[PDB]
């Protein structure tokens, strides 16, 4: 009676999903099909019943080109999805920002609206929005931030968290980054509640040092991201013995309105000859979790200060022992919060264990964390892509694109404004106070 | 006679509770159905003052649970000992207070408190005479703190004569669960001390403490927790709820407890407290009990009492005993900690036996201690609270459910009153 | 500066312009006035007016107007992107990078205010009328001058109000903004001492005038009438009905500072006074056996201390403040 729907936007949002799915399908013992030969109710809170045996999630895939949609329908998981949801466009944004919000996106916007509504008025509880959206992809930064601003209007008050794939320093797939990421974060920084910082790049470093797989595809990377988000909301879908809701987690990790970009961790993840050698002890999965080689986001944190974090814990834990460790980190230096925010923690515990998807890469775990953890570090990132900006901007180069498609110049300078405010607002942050 | 009505606010609260009632329905021998199948006519006897004999020869607690998401009250709901509390009784909101207390008290809070409140009302008449309420809450979440103030405000606008308890779980010092958590605590600390008789205060540190050194316990679970601190309740009220040589009531404690209208925050504690294996190895004599009472080692509250001076103290002990041992005890432990009480409070210790044990044990005791040592904790609060005040961290979601700056500005002032009067006590002369 | 900002400023400042001048503004402030600090400024001195319009005229027959002082000495007016990195650059260059909170704002009556927003460290910068080569020395003010003495200061015993009193301290100022404007102008080519100066001239007119002649008095040294207007009000501080005589005496702690610095310069320690903290330049020998002194910071242009000196000398001489002067000035 706690509903929370899922939104995919783009292509990296549609596989994401597919692996959460997948994910969750493998959790509560659903077969793909929406069967199902310390639960409870769990599963209602994202899975809706119909009159059979065969439940429904509360997602809505969204895109402009139906390949991967297509590949969705035509996958093992046809049978799950209300195939009234399975929104797809015609031509994709195109890695083109003014495409994906002015001209494209702009004549299904409101199907996918219509399509909220009928989902969340079918709800009694609703928490909030899970948006899974890239940030480099014309569709996802363009539809995202139009979806957001109509939501936003249309929701009042209620929690709103993205999954944004924050770009990475020196990997790039696109070429346009910088437009697009500059763009979709003018618009959403104000109205998403909180966002989720990940990069691909860490998860390449992840994947080739503590699993020991050289070659990862996509869905490497996909199940990873998948199992971060199942431990965000193990909480509201298990017992758990120090529950949290969202509107906890945006209370706890957003000291100031505009602050608002934690960045993932999960730990632990070891490969499954590597599981033995070590009793994965709850404070040494802590200091995985705090070990700046662990960190889902390619920024050391040591450059900068963990204004807030909040460690999801689940499986055989016991409250003691958290305390314990994280009196420990708190005794070191290496890891310094800001001085005006004596507690940097919010604490939840669950009794449900982290579950191993067949055919995946982890090894069955009894006791897992993930750190959602706000620091001031990832600010030194926007400044790397407001640099890439300014020279791609020096030039004007590919400007012609956007400003035939629906935009002008002068949003592209203001755009760069409110980075740079944004930038200034970190650093402000970042100092101390006197007397 | 002198029923008294429980109410447990915030998830804390709530487990507590749960935990609390399977205590009491042990110490009277009821089944989990809620019938009675004890053995002795004296948990009869009394048996009206926590519950209410349904028709058919049942018994229902005299409990009123609230909340603002269904989660926990639906764990509460399955598991066993949930069966017999009335169904109508479980009051609980959909919002959830997202560890706010702005939500906590004013938005969410306001929607429920109503229902709360009839329940309440209904309860209350249902009672021959009422002795007073006992909320078990905590001050770091959001649904207990501003839930349980609103609550507590307005039963005393209802009733200006009744007594009112308090078990609120103190944050700890050196951890800290939350990150909002010295918001909630002033607000909740001013209105506690506005419209409350005593307080409890409670800190998780200090079990986890006793758990691991004098329990010889390495796996805390907060069953443990809760099974500690409802032991403490049910000590208190067993001066009451059980014949006694020498009987008290919740009114006799707030009497001889509270001094000054302000200053009536408790520190509890128990004692014997002996390991699985350490227990035939040690003698179950009043003086035992009585030197196990008095150190920091065994104080629920994360505090030295020796950085100040006990104001009054409070000793409730159980099973058989006698009188002189207990008051030769009492004078010899005054005598020798002389510093560590106030000079103008000749004969500073209030004393009550009962005759039952609380099951399996031959004698146990009940500490509370109202010191000046309290205010280090709140020191402690209040400076944390300036800092984030000082940048207005956190500010926007209090800010934006109505409250404004000026209610924090008031509620710190009013700590450190308070504050600077438990000092002018302490140093008094 | 934020008490005695007057809360009708801007309908005050149309109300004068639209009347061509000739308008008394009528101000008003946030309750209550700082009577005592009114009190303490309200009379002017006029000890080195001469001095004033001595720098004022210096300017004015080598570059004709102020207007080509501030474009040809000043540089390029800058954009935010420009002032954060010249302020970036400087607080690494420092050693104090993370510690201050920077803001832009167009509401000042200074260049630039330094203050403890939240408890902590607040540097807040005038963008209207940023410029290159005068930005460096703002920094070097506030910065590099009252946020080092401002540490510096908390470290000693004489940290807050009855640590002063204990060990005797005479008033910070004028030795702090006297250090302060001393190396706003450090290393530039052509360090003439305007503001600090026209500061001091305004306030002693403003003793005997009202806004009105004011405003048309100081037309023989400045034209732009924005420029007047603030120059005006930062004279009038206070001053409810401005069409009576009266001033706030506070800034004319700039040049006062500036001459008897450079007069007791050669006897000054220039890293111990900064060291010390907020102290003024005659409290150094009273002081130097009790100050901690391990872990306080000195500014990186101090460093070399032989270059310092030659800058002080370069200020003097730039400013018609030769030796001699300063001598029959203070026969100390
Ligand atoms: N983590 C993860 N990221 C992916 C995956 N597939 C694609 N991406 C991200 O998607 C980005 C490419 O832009 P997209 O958002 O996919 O663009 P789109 O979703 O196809 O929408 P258009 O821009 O209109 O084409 C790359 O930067 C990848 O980081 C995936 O399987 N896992
Ligand atoms: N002693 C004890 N304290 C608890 C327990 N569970 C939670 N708490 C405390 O309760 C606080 C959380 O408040 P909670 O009721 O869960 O949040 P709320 O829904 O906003 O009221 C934390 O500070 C914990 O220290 C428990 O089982 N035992
Ligand atoms: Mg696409
Ligand atoms: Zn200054």
């Amino acid at each position: 009676m706690r509903e929370c729907i899922s939104i995919h936007v783009g292509q990296a949002g549609v596989q994401i999903g597919n692996a959460c799915w997948e994910l969750y399908c493998l959790e509560h013992g659903i077969q793909p099909d929406g069967q199902m030969p310390h639960h409870h109710d769990s599963f209602n809170t994202f899975f809706s019943e119909t009159g059979a045996g065969k439940h429904v999630p509360r997602a809505v895939f969204v895109d402009l080109e139906p390949t991967v949609i297509d590949e969705v329908r035509t996958g093992t998981y046809r049978q799950l999805f209300h195939p009234e949801q399975l929104i797809t466009g015609k031509e994709d944004a195109a890695n083109n920002y003014a495409r994906g919000h002015y001209t494209i996106g702009k004549e299904i916007i409101d199907l996918v609206l219509d399509r909220i509504r009928k989902l969340a008025d079918q709800c009694t509880g609703l928490q909030g929005f899970l948006v899974f959206h890239s940030f480099g992809g014309g569709t996802g930064s363009g539809f995202t931030s139009l979806l957001m601003e109509r939501l936003s209007v249309d929701y009042g008050k209620k929690s709103k968290l993205e999954f944004s794939i924050y770009p990475a320093p020196q990997v790039s797939t696109a070429v346009v980054e910088p437009y697009n990421s500059i763009l979709t974060t003018h618009t959403t920084l104000e109205h998403s509640d909180c966002a989720f910082m990940v990069d691909n790049e860490a998860i390449y470093d992840i994947c080739r040092r503590n699993l020991d797989i050289e070659r990862p595809t996509y869905t490497n990377l996909n199940r990873l991201i998948s199992q971060i988000v199942s431990s965000i909301t193990a909480s509201l879908r298990f017992d758990g013995a120090l529950n949290v809701d969202l509107t906890e987690f945006q209370t706890n990790l957003v000291p100031y309105p505009r602050i608002h970009f934690p960045l993932a961790t999960y730990a632990p993840v070891i490969s499954a000859e590597k599981a033995y050698h070590e009793q994965l002890s709850v404070a040494e999965i802590t200091n995985a979790c705090f070990e700046p080689a662990n960190q889902m986001v390619k920024c050391d944190p040591r450059h900068g200060k963990y204004m807030a974090c909040c460690l999801l814990y689940r499986g055989d834990v016991v409250p003691k022992d958290v305390n314990a460790a994280i009196a420990t980190i708190k005794t070191k230096r290496s890891i310094q919060f800001v001085d005006w925010c004596p507690t940097g923690f919010k604490v939840g515990i669950n009794y449900q264990p982290p579950t191993v998807v067949p055919g995946g890469d982890l090894a069955k775990v009894q006791r897992a964390v993930c750190m959602l953890s706000n620091t001031t570090a990832i600010a030194e990132a926007w400044a790397r892509l407001d640099h890439k900006f300014d020279l791609m901007y020096a030039k004007r180069a590919f400007v012609h694109w956007y400003v035939g498609e629906g935009m002008e110049e002068g949003e592209f300078s203001e755009a760069r404004e409110d980075m740079a405010a944004l930038e200034k607002d970190y650093e402000e942050v970042g100092v101390d106070s006197v007397e | 006679m002198r029923e008294i009505v429980h109410i447990q606010a915030g998830q804390c609260g709530n487990q507590i509770g749960a935990k609390f009632w399977e205590v009491i329905s042990d110490e009277h021998g009821i089944d989990p159905s809620g019938n009675y199948v004890g053995d002795s006519d004296l948990q009869l006897e009394r048996i009206s003052v926590y519950y209410n004999e349904a028709s058919s020869h049942k018994y229902v607690p005299r409990a009123i649970l609230v909340d603002l998401e269904p989660g926990t009250m639906d764990s509460v709901r399955s598991g066993a000992f949930g069966h017999l509390f009335r169904p109508d009784n479980f009051i609980f909101g959909q919002s959830g207070a997202g560890n706010n207390w702005a939500k906590g008290h004013y938005t969410e809070g306001a929607e429920l408190v109503d229902s709360v409140l009839d329940v309440v009302r209904k309860e209350c008449e249902n009672c021959d005479c009422l002795q007073g309420f006992q909320l078990t809450h905590s001050l770091g979440g959001g649904t207990g703190s501003g839930m349980g103030t609103l609550l507590i405000s307005k039963v005393r606008e209802e009733y200006p004569d009744r007594i009112m308890n308090t078990f609120s779980v103190v944050p700890s010092p050196k951890v800290s669960d939350t990150v909002v958590e010295p918001y909630n605590a002033t607000l909740s600390i001013h209105q506690l001390v506005e419209n409350t008789d005593e307080t409890y205060c409670i800190d998780n540190e200090a079990l986890y403490d006793i758990c691991f050194r004098t329990l010889k316990l390495a796996t805390p679970t907060y069953g443990d927790l809760n099974h500690l601190v409802s032991a403490t309740m049910s000590g208190v009220t067993t001066s009451l709820r059980f014949p006694g040589q020498l009987n008290a009531d919740l009114r006799k404690l707030a009497v001889n407890m509270v001094p000054f209208p302000r200053l009536h925050f408790f520190m509890p504690g128990f004692a014997p407290l002996t390991a699985r294996g350490s227990q035939q190895y040690r003698a179950l004599t009043v003086p035992e009990l009585t030197q196990q009472m008095f150190d920091a080692k065994n104080m629920m509250a994360a505090c030295d009492p020796r950085h100040g001076r006990y104001l009054t103290v409070a000793t409730v002990f159980r099973g058989r005993m006698s009188m002189k041992e207990v008051d030769e005890q009492m004078l010899a432990i005054q005598s020798k900690n002389s510093s560590y009480f106030v000079e103008w409070i000749p004969n500073n210790v209030k004393v009550a036996v009962c005759d039952i044990p609380p099951r399996g044990l031959k004698m146990s005791s009940t500490f509370i201690g109202n010191s000046t040592a309290i205010q280090e904790l709140f020191k402690r609060i209040s400076e944390q609270f300036t800092a984030m005040f000082r940048r207005k961290a956190f500010l926007h979601w209090y800010t934006g459910e109505g409250m404004d700056e000026m209610e924090f500005t008031e509620a710190e002032s009013n700590m450190n009153d308070l504050v600077s009067e438990y000092q002018q006590y302490q140093d008094a002369t | 500066l934020v008490a005695l900002r007057p809360t009708n400023m801007d309908r005050e400042r149309d109300k004068f312009f639209q009347s061509h001048y000739t308008y008394n503004p009528q101000f008003e402030y946030q309750e209550p006035m700082p009577t005592a600090v009114l009190e303490k400024y309200c009379e002017a001195s006029g000890q080195f007016i001469h001095q004033a319009v001595g720098i004022i005229e210096a300017v004015l027959e080598k570059f004709g107007t102020y207007e080509h002082f501030e474009a040809a000495t000043g540089g390029q007016l800058l954009t935010k992107c420009q002032i954060w990195s010249i302020v970036r650059k400087y607080m690494q260059k420092e050693g104090c990078a993370g510690e201050v909170v920077v803001q832009l704002s167009e509401d000042l009556l200074s260049q630039a205010v330094m203050m403890v927003e939240n408890s902590r460290p607040t540097l807040a910068i005038n963008l209207t009328g940023a410029r290159q080569y005068w930005l460096e020395g703002m920094l070097r003010h506030q910065i590099g001058t009252h946020y080092l003495r401002g540490v510096n200061n908390a470290r000693q015993p004489w940290h807050n109000a009855e640590g002063r009193l204990r060990y005797g301290l005479r008033p910070a100022n004028p030795t702090e903004e006297g250090l302060a404007s001393l190396h706003s102008v450090l290393f530039r080519k052509q360090p003439f001492l305007w503001r600090a100066a026209l500061l001091y001239y305004t306030i002693h007119r403003a003793a005997r005038m009202s806004f009105r002649q004011l405003f048309q008095d100081l037309e023989r040294y400045v034209q732009d009438a924005d420029v007047r207007w603030e120059y005006c009000v930062r004279a009038k501080r206070g001053q409810t009905d401005t069409s009576l005589p009266g001033c706030f005496s506070k800034d004319q702690v700039y040049l006062d500072g500036i001459v008897r610095i450079l007069r007791h310069r050669q006897t000054i320690d220039f890293p111990l006074l900064t060291s010390l903290g907020k102290v003024s330049y005659e409290d150094v020998d009273h002081l130097r056996p009790h100050g901690v002194l391990d872990n306080t910071r000195v500014p990186h242009f101090m460093q070399d201390l032989a270059r310092y000196r030659q800058q002080l000398e370069h200020i003097m001489a730039t400013n018609r403040l030769d030796e001699a002067e300063l001598g029959r000035l203070l026969p100390d």
